């Protein structure tokens, strides 16, 4: 809650409130889904006799 | 104008993709792995250059 | 058309079961004399029971160093080099030759399955069985008599598959 727009401390900004942020959990996907490529014709892994 | 049905001045080729042949829905044409792609007709490759 | 020199009937494969499924009258290969003349429509017929004839009869009558699987392999039992074995004093580091034993390895590669199979045929096989089978006077009898086989939605225990469930 900002009381007032103005910058620099006054009477206004003292009575403000304040709350923590949102959480996030930002982590490795399970199973790690996504770091290796599958079915896609642009990306195939290729696993052959050399 | 012309008629690319009857004249034989036909300028769409450069448009096709893929074409897949398969006889009874079950058994592709090539059916010997002759190809590099393994059943399709694969004509022009997109950026997708492996 | 005539019932003595019918159009011969070509049967159709499924590939996945390895059954035959229903066949019909060749309808690709058909010869337009419909512009012609006695002359020409008797050798037609003509040619046509000729081709009859060879398929009718086609089909009654005509119904060391051992090669591995393309690659010989040579074999040897004696061909043990590395005598020594690991006791509690030695240590043996890397080694190996790649011998087939005789009867062993060999045997072991080269058994067939343990018990034979019972079901569809493959490709060659219906090749060499399913040759078009010539009808001559179609559909001659009383119900029930006819050849169920050319139906595609006919199964042979559980008479007119009902399509569609």
């Amino acid at each position: 809650y900002m009381p007032t727009i103005k910058e620099g401390n006054s009477r206004e900004l003292m009575g403000q409130q304040s709350m923590p942020n949102r959480p996030n959990y930002i982590a490795f996907r399970d199973n790690f889904i996504g770091l290796m490529y599958y079915n896609s014709t642009g990306n195939m892994g290729v696993l052959a006799g050399q | 104008g012309s008629i690319p049905y009857l004249d034989g001045t036909f300028y769409l080729n450069h448009t096709f993709k893929k074409v897949a042949i398969t006889f009874d829905s079950s058994v592709s044409w090539p059916g010997n792995d002759r190809l590099l792609t393994p059943n399709e007709f694969e004509i022009k490759r997109s950026v997708d250059g492996e | 058309m005539s019932k003595e020199i019918p159009t011969p009937y070509m049967w159709s494969y499924q590939p996945q079961m390895g059954l035959a499924a229903g066949a019909a009258q060749d309808y690709s290969t058909r010869i337009n004399y419909m512009s012609a003349g006695p002359h020409m429509i008797s050798r037609v017929n003509g040619i046509r029971a000729h081709r009859n004839r060879i398929l009718l009869e086609q089909a009654a009558i005509t119904t060391l160093t051992i090669r591995g699987r393309g690659i010989q392999l040579n074999d040897e039992s004696v061909s043990s080099s590395l005598g020594l074995r690991p006791d509690g004093t030695f240590q043996i580091g890397g080694a190996g030759r790649p011998s087939f034993t005789p009867r062993q390895a060999i045997l072991t590669l080269q058994t067939s399955s343990s018990e034979p199979r019972s079901g569809g045929i493959g490709t060659l096989q219906f090749i060499e069985e399913f040759v078009p089978s010539v009808y001559f006077n179609p559909f001659s009898g009383p119900p029930g008599h006819y050849p169920d086989q050319f139906i595609p939605n006919f199964d042979a225990v559980k008479d007119s598959a009902d399509g569609y469930d």
